[PDB]
């Protein structure tokens, strides 16, 4: 839905790296180099950044009135 | 299986379960007879204050 | 007992003191209303 | 003896020369567990129209790390009543607004989130959010949000020696422990070995790998809450407190 | 942390410590194996859900098991103090 604050395996913050990684990958750069120079070398964090859906962008339209 | 509890504490597989309770204020034959929705004071079958 | 008109997202608000036939908001003919969050502080422990 | 290998940002690697493996493992375990770090304990929600529910948002706020290097002495440990307060009160106008950790106003100016780029939540149109979080010192034993280190490693000290020139060993070994310069096989990063024994498996006679008994390599990666050296010092202090209390109880029992 | 003593003797001791995880038990086991005279020392976590360990010490009889445990605690404290002193200068 929204990117987790910390990697599930190791308590490393990956939430702040979502915007740069996503913006640069969408810009036309291979995810490997972007991840390597962003500061995530353990593949436990890479699977956190690589396999994310960002459902929260769609949900804000369908929000409970409450 | 064995699961890392630290991952669970970081929201690894936390979930939410939603249950719905719905009713209709049905009107049945009579003189203006309806099951009005209102908090209860002293009527029969009272559960407890 | 405040309410909210369901048109679009959180269309304005309603009060139970407003009396209309059936359930409607005065602003629009939409038939669906929702109860708003009560204005009280809620303690939510972060587990 | 303790010898520093590399001191990068939020990372620390040391070589311990004369320490039993049990003590070093206890040091890493106490670094994960028995080092206090300020984090959100309770959240008071005045208003919440956000897509995230109250518990999800409270969990996200708890997982946000706060710098607390100067908060260890100014705030009582949980075993002792002094909690910090942090306010978050914003509202979108017409377009979705992604609110980050930078707009987390705190009662105590010294205590701020580690990074301002952490996205807390995304708000839709005309959605208002208002809450107050009560930060409290705690150990990693109670919850993992209090752990000061993202990762802690204790591994054996490697001793790798080349016996002759082998072209395969440079490509067999996953680590860059081997290099091929001027048609000679040499070791570049001896301490980067992990004792995988593939280097030994494909070329058995060309290379000899052993572990040094007395030395160990201890690595810790902080999350920004504390300096790695301070994390190690606090872990050792917690071990000292536990050992002293156990000794006192043993003496009382005698 | 609560402390309980079981089957205490001159050379044999069992002692349940409530509130310590694998770290303190392993530290004490290592120091007990280091101190001379201890024939067999070992800790155990009877159930991981319950945070309480049990330390069993058997000594050759030259020194008491409780004294051996105290010596192990002293060794661990010495190691921790040396580690603090060496880290601070780093
Ligand atoms: S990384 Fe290092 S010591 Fe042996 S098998 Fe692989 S070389
Ligand atoms: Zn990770
Ligand atoms: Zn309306």
């Amino acid at each position: 839905m929204i990117i987790p604050i910390r990697c599930f395996t190791c308590g490393a913050v990956v939430a702040d790296k979502w915007e740069p990684f996503s913006n640069r990958v969408m810009g036309g750069e291979d995810p490997e180099k972007v991840l390597t120079e962003l500061g995530v070398n353990r593949y436990c964090c890479r699977r956190m950044l690589l396999s994310h859906v960002n459902i929260i962008r769609e949900i804000i339209h369908y929000t409970r009135p409450i | 299986i064995i699961m890392n509890k630290s991952s669970i504490e970081r929201g690894m597989y936390r979930s939410t379960f939603f249950r719905l309770y719905s009713t209709e204020e049905v009107k049945y034959p009579g003189g203006q007879e309806d099951k009005i929705i209102t908090p209860e004071a002293g009527v029969k079958g009272y559960k407890g204050k | 007992a405040k309410y909210r008109c369901g048109k679009c997202w959180k269309e304005l608000d309603d009060d139970q003191l407003k009396t209309l036939p059936g359930v409607r908001c005065p602003y629009c003919g939409y038939r669906i209303i929702y109860m708003v969050r009560k204005p009280t502080v809620k303690i939510v422990k972060a587990i | 003896p303790i010898s520093l290998i590399e001191r990068n940002g939020l990372r620390l690697r040391l070589v311990l020369e004369n320490y039993p493996l049990e003590f070093v493992n206890s040091i890493r375990r106490a670094s994960i567990l028995y080092v206090p770090v300020m984090a959100v304990d309770e959240v008071y929600f005045i208003e919440n129209n956000s897509p995230l529910y109250d518990e999800i948002l409270a969990h996200r706020l708890a997982l946000v790390p706060f710098v607390s290097d100067e908060a260890l002495e100014h705030y009582r440990p949980p075993e002792e009543g002094c909690y910090n307060r942090v306010y978050l009160d914003v509202e979108a106008k017409d377009q979705p607004l992604m609110i980050y950790s930078r707009d987390l106003k705190s009662e105590d100016q010294m205590i701020t989130p580690v990074s301002g780029a952490i996205p807390i939540v995304l708000l839709g149109s005309k959605q208002k959010i208002s809450l107050e979080a009560r930060l409290r010192l705690g150990y990693g034993k109670e919850h993992i949000k209090y752990s000061p280190v993202s990762v802690s490693i204790v591994r054996y000290y490697p001793k790798v020696t080349v016996l002759g020139n082998c072209e395969k060993a440079v490509e067999v070994c996953p680590e860059g422990v081997f290099a091929m310069e001027n048609n000679k096989l040499v070791v570049k990063n001896e301490l980067s070995c992990i004792l995988c024994e593939e280097c030994l498996k494909y070329c058995a006679g060309s290379v000899s790998i052993e572990s040094v008994e007395n030395k160990f390599i201890l690595e810790i990666e902080s999350v920004g809450s504390l300096k790695p050296e301070r994390i190690l010092i606090e872990a050792s202090k917690s071990l000292l407190r536990k050992l002293s209390e156990l000794k006192s109880k043993l003496e009382a029992g005698k | 942390m609560e402390i309980k003593v079981i089957k205490e003797e001159q050379n044999y001791l069992e002692l349940q410590i409530d509130g310590e995880e694998h770290t303190i038990g392993n530290l004490l086991k290592g120091m007990l194996l280091k101190v001379p005279g201890v024939k067999f020392a070992a800790y155990s976590l009877p159930h991981p859900l319950i945070t309480s360990i049990t330390i069993k010490i058997l000594t050759d009889g030259s020194i008491s098991a409780r004294e051996a445990l105290i010596k192990a605690i002293e060794l661990a404290e010495n190691y921790a103090n040396l580690f603090i002193d060496e880290v601070k200068k780093i």
